[PDB]
């Protein structure tokens, strides 16, 4: 019976600068409140315990204060390996222990371009029935970007999937992946594939691509 | 160091059981309060389950009270939960934590956690991935993982040995169903590359090497 | 109303 309203829920900013997040009770929980670092597939990591006490082995970097149903999170002077998700957790009792929503911490980063590769599908693939065709954007900033599909000079529509990394640890960039998926016997009817990629770093459009069956 | 890993993760049917393991490493695990928490996708971690030092005495939040059970076993240093009759809000990433006690403030906190194991709850067939090589013609080459059910799956290049450089994407779900990853890998030019893919709900274990 | 014990400190659920 105890919820937490955690804010914002997302967070973009740029090294050194300093940021907190909000927690909210619903009920006066005294010093009861923990702050946990999560970095995707790893182990959640305590920062904060009990309102405002470091656990061992956390950097100044990262400060906590509040009581009763208002709590604040700071880290001072951020830093690239910051891009994580942060929560909060009362823990007032086991009845009632709950989590926040989480933030979504962001690092900040100058713009930059990605690199573009593209892949063929592999002979393997094609004597099984389907085709596919991978792009690859690397170590790029911001998320956004536009990626197209031009088979023999016409666009695709509604055939292809885009993946986006998380955030990297050390230069802040994102990479992305689209997938251009047809059945064989699709594929070799067209003999040019091309990938266009559109983003807020490039002056000029870059496009990666292939002739079937020459390299 | 002190250290958390999960087993069990994996597909189950509406209803059926599945039994999770918690292994501790690097420190006195029978000295500690251990906590079982859960995430589901889109949703924020949701608190399940505590059981004392010697094991005798849990509690059990009301959204699996009557049917997951927690024990422990101190002589082999492993937490378990069993859990019964699934649903599928069930469908999560399970965490076991270690409790801690701070005596000067007469207060409690997770201080250890396992890196989590995700559970599937569905009436689906599991299917093992088909993995083929990405070459190209700074260079790049990788992975394509394709056509598996459920998740996760994880990959590794050469066996550990190569990780900077590496990029593991999310998986998406296609429209017949099925999940698929790419990993890529980005090497300027004997010396190969082999991708190390892992998906245990098929207990499958297949090495690609990259030419 | 009693207050049962898991561990030390908040590891307790009232019953
Ligand atoms: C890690 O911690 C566990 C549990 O806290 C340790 O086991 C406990 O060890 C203490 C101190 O050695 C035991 O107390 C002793 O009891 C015996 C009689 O059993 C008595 O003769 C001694 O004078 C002493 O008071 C305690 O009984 C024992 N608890 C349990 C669970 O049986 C353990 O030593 C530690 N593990 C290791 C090997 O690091
Ligand atoms: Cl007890
Ligand atoms: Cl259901
Ligand atoms: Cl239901
Ligand atoms: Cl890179
Ligand atoms: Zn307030
Ligand atoms: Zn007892
Ligand atoms: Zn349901
Ligand atoms: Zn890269």
């Amino acid at each position: 019976n105890s919820v937490l309203t955690q804010s914002p829920s997302s967070l973009s900013a740029s090294v050194g600068d300093r940021v907190t997040i909000t927690c909210q009770a619903s009920q006066d929980i005294s010093n009861y409140l923990n702050w946990y670092q999560h970095k995707p597939g790893k182990a959640p990591k305590l920062l904060i315990y009990t309102a405002s006490n470091l656990e061992t082995g956390v950097p100044s970097r990262f400060s906590g204060g509040g009581s009763g149903t208002h709590f604040s999170f700071t880290i001072t002077s951020l830093q690239p390996e910051d891009a994580a998700t942060y929560f909060c957790q009362q823990y007032d009792n086991l009845g009632d222990l709950s989590f926040g929503g989480g933030t979504k911490v962001e690092i900040k980063r100058t713009v930059a371009a990605p690199s573009v590769f593209i892949f063929p599908p592999s002979d393997e693939q094609l004597k099984s029935g389907t085709a596919s065709v991978v792009c690859l954007l690397n170590n790029f900033y911001p998320r956004e970007a536009k990626v197209q599909w031009k088979v023999d000079n016409a666009l695709q529509s509604g055939n292809s999937q885009e993946s986006v990394t998380e955030q990297d640890s050390k230069d802040s960039t994102y990479s992305l992946s689209s997938t251009l998926t047809l059945s064989k016997a699709d594929y070799e009817k067209h003999k040019v594939y091309a990938c266009e990629v559109t983003h807020q770093g490039l002056s000029s459009p870059v496009t990666k691509s292939f002739n079937r069956g020459e390299c | 160091q002190v250290q958390l890993v999960q087993s069990g993760g994996g597909l189950v049917q509406p209803g059926g059981s599945l039994r999770l393991s918690c292994a501790a490493f690097g420190f006195n695990f029978s000295s500690y309060v251990m906590h079982w928490v859960r995430q589901a996708p889109g949703q924020g971690l949701e608190y399940l389950s505590a059981i004392s030092s010697d094991g005798e005495t849990t509690y059990h939040a009301n959204s699996v009270k009557g049917r997951f059970t927690s024990s422990r076993d101190n002589s082999k240093n492993t937490l378990f939960l069993q859990m019964g009759s699934l649903r599928t809000e069930d469908v999560a990433v399970y965490y076991c934590a270690r409790d801690r006690y701070y005596e000067t403030s007469g207060s409690n906190a997770f201080d250890v956690w396992g890196q989590g194991t995700m559970v599937v709850v569905s009436s689906a067939s599991t299917k093992g991935p088909s993995v083929f090589p990405l070459a190209p013609c700074t260079a790049a080459l990788g992975c394509l993982v394709k056509d598996y059910f459920p998740e996760p799956v994880t990959v590794s290049w050469n066996s550990g040995a190569l990780t900077s450089g590496v990029h593991t994407f999310p998986a998406v779900l296609q429209s017949s169903g099925l999940y698929s990853l790419s990993s890529v890998v980005t090497v300027p030019s004997t010396q190969t590359y082999t991708c190390n893919v892992d998906h245990k709900p098929s207990n499958t274990k297949v090495d690609k090497t990259v030419e | 109303r009693k207050r049962i014990h898991i561990g030390p400190g908040r590891a307790f659920y009232t019953t």
